[PDB]
């Protein structure tokens, strides 16, 4: 088939409240082939402890993954989702943003 | 119950003549219920009820069957693509399982893809090549139908007999653990600018099950034309997340709200009032 670059969507599970714990989600979908590097980031560094689903795939056969971890949002702290894949020349970073719908 | 499906997903990545990786999981509709330990070749039961009503004896036999199938698949494929076939690397996907339909017979299926393209599927007693994937699919199907003839009967019985019986047990075992209705939380935020003289409002609805949901922006009892539902995305443990946005021009008056209807709520809609500015940055 044709290689397909991943789509990346980032969102929190609960309303964001500075100093209150929450869950950060990153949904990576629509990609092919399956070799992928997804990391959740706190201030640019990979969070060592995350939860992730196994690989699944749609019926067009493209793959998707869900990542999530606990986190505490903050004025200073930047949280993000980083993805590398063969269709990408360098890692793509999608930041989490409250003042936007993380849209 | 209604239409409900159980799927075993497998992904085989062949990197060279000496290296391949297998990966696999089991899914009850959109909830992952099983994993596969690729290091020791064993089934991972992700929930307390993931064994359904099967005995340890039955599941031991199934685990052995899976090992035999996976080792034999790897061995055969690697044997047939030797040394310098420019196919490397390549990847094989397998989707196998069953569906229950209320009042009708179950369905079993076993579908294969090569490098993301339909390759072949199993049709009751025969491996049938996809009319789109040509010569390779025909050659694979020749081998499966003529050489490994004496395992067709296994695959059939696995997907059409064993799978429905297991799914029925799994559904029954989950009843002491899993929710058939989960209520969502909801909250308001702004979004990115849709354009000069305009702003965007976002209604977040998080953690609801099952999937059907209704969300609209409102001025009192009047539903707003600009309402737009985003894509529905997964959360942990088979629940769902949704964003409903509204584009607002400078001059819109205070008094907008978001209204959420869901079966888990049953007559008490969530209503959230926008208490921020309506002046676009
Ligand atoms: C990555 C793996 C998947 C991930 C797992 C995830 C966990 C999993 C979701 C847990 C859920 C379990 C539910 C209940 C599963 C419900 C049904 C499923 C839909 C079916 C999917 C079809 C499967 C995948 C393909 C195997 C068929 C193969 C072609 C047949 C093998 C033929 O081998 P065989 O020759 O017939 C022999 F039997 F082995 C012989 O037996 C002798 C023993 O005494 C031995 O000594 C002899 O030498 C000889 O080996
Ligand atoms: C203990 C079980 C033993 C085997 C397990 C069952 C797996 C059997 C699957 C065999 C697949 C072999 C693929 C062969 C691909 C091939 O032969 O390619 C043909 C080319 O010649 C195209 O022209
Ligand atoms: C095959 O690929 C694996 C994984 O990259 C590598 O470790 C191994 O050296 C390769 N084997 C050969 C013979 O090139
Ligand atoms: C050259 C590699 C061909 C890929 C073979 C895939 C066949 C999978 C069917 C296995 C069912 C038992």
């Amino acid at each position: 088939a044709i290689q397909r670059t991943p789509k990346i969507q980032v969102y929190s599970r609960h309303p964001a409240e500075n100093g209150k714990s929450n869950f950060l989600n990153c949904y990576v979908s629509g990609f092919h082939p399956s070799d992928i590097e997804v990391d959740l980031l706190k201030n640019g560094e990979r969070i060592e402890k995350v939860e992730h689903s196994d690989l699944s795939f749609s019926k067009d056969w493209s793959f998707y993954l869900l990542y999530y971890t606990e986190f505490t949002p903050t004025e200073k702290d930047e949280y993000a989702c980083r993805v590398n894949h063969v269709t990408l020349s360098q890692p793509k970073i999608v930041k989490w943003d409250r003042d936007m719908g993380s849209l | 119950s209604e239409h409900v499906s159980f799927h075993v997903i497998q992904i085989f990545s062949f990197v060279n003549q000496s290296w391949a990786r297998g990966q696999g999981s089991g899914w009850l509709d959109e909830l992952q219920t099983h994993g596969w330990d690729s290091e020791s070749g064993t089934i991972i039961f992700l929930h307390q009820w993931s064994k359904g009503q099967f005995s340890n004896e039955e599941l031991s036999d199934l685990e052995l069957l899976f090992r035999f199938y996976l080792f034999g698949l790897t061995r055969e494929i690697q044997d047939h693509a030797s040394q310098d076939y420019s196919k490397y690397p390549f990847e094989v996907q397998v989707k196998a399982g069953c569906e229950l339909h209320s009042g009708g017979s179950p369905e079993g299926f076993f579908q294969v893809a090569f490098n993301g393209l339909d390759l072949l599927s199993f049709q009751q007693t025969t491996w049938v090549p996809s009319p789109g994937c040509g010569s390779l699919a025909q050659s694979v199907c020749h081998l499966l139908n003529h050489q490994y003839e004496g395992v067709t009967e296994t695959v059939y019985n696995l997907i059409r007999s064993t799978c429905p019986r297991f799914l029925l047990g799994l559904l029954d075992a989950g009843k002491m653990y899993v929710h058939r209705q989960v209520r969502p939380e909801a909250w308001l935020s702004s979004g990115p600018s849709p354009g000069p003289g305009r702003l965007q409002l976002v209604c977040h609805v998080s953690g609801f099950y099952p999937k059907p949901v209704w969300v609209m922006w409102m001025r009192g009892e009047q539903e707003q034309q600009g309402t737009q539902l985003g894509d529905i995305l997964p959360n942990a443990n088979g629940t769902w997340y949704l964003r409903a946005t509204l584009d607002v021009a400078d001059g819109e008056a205070a008094g907008l709200s978001c209204r959420v209807k869901h079966s888990s709520l049953e007559g008490q809609d969530i209503i959230l009032y926008w208490r921020g500015s309506l002046v676009p940055r």
